């Protein structure tokens, strides 16, 4: 699957 | 703040000391720590040689340069060999800047000096992927 | 990716050549780009030798290293002459951590080369402190 | 003098 997601808020 | 090379490189072996623990002997609860679930995480070494999963710093920008940010974001879309070779890259990218920031005012020849004994190590990718 | 020492250092360069103008030729221009009223900033150079001044990456953990955070946090809290000076550590210090990254396969003695390399150059903060 | 803040919580 991903190799990043976006940042947390 | 460590100022000399004797200074920045015992603060180096300190900090890569307790990141190498992380990602060897300790790597069962780091990768435990590194939840995919939890909000985007950093892993620190810190010179008394404890390692450390956390949120990153509040404020910014840091006092000290960041460790890569949202490491558990990338543990389960990879095998645990690569997962734990991304770690260590960064983390000894890490552990090289927060030594340079350190050495600013160093000059030329001082900073190649702590670059010789840094790279005397093995480095935490060369440790994890076996080289 | 680059991946020679040769590779590295030629990325390094243009990265550098980018952060130098940014921080002298441009700086009046730069300045005025990290403004203390938008969203935290990152001073960015790039290998075709231009600057950026923009947020961070979006989706973490990044593919390189990334730039200090937040320097438009820290301009007017500072004298122009330190806040320069912290940029200019600041990016030395990404430098360092971009080639490094892609170095990670590079044995004990092409590190040693690859660093030779890069402190054989004026560091940014020399540079803008005039040292 | 006047000191303004330096560090600010980051924007997420």
């Amino acid at each position: 699957q991903k190799k990043r997601r976006k940042r947390s808020t | 703040s460590p100022r000399t090379v004797e200074e920045i490189f015992k603060d180096y072996s300190a900090r890569r000391a307790a990141l190498l623990r992380a990602l060897t002997k300790d790597v069962d609860d780091f990768y435990s720590q590194c939840d995919p679930e939890k909000e985007n995480l950093c892993l620190y070494g810190h010179p008394n040689e404890s390692w450390e999963v956390n949120l990153p710093a509040e404020e910014v920008p840091p006092e000290l340069p960041e460790p890569a940010l949202g490491i558990n974001f990338a543990r389960d879309g990879m095998q645990r060999k690569d997962w734990l070779s991304l770690v260590a890259v960064h983390s000894d990218c890490w552990l090289l800047s927060v030594s340079f920031y350190f050495g600013a005012r160093l000059n030329r020849n001082e900073r190649k000096r702590l670059f010789s004994l840094i790279n005397d190590l093995p480095t935490l990718f060369d440790v994890v992927t076996g080289r």
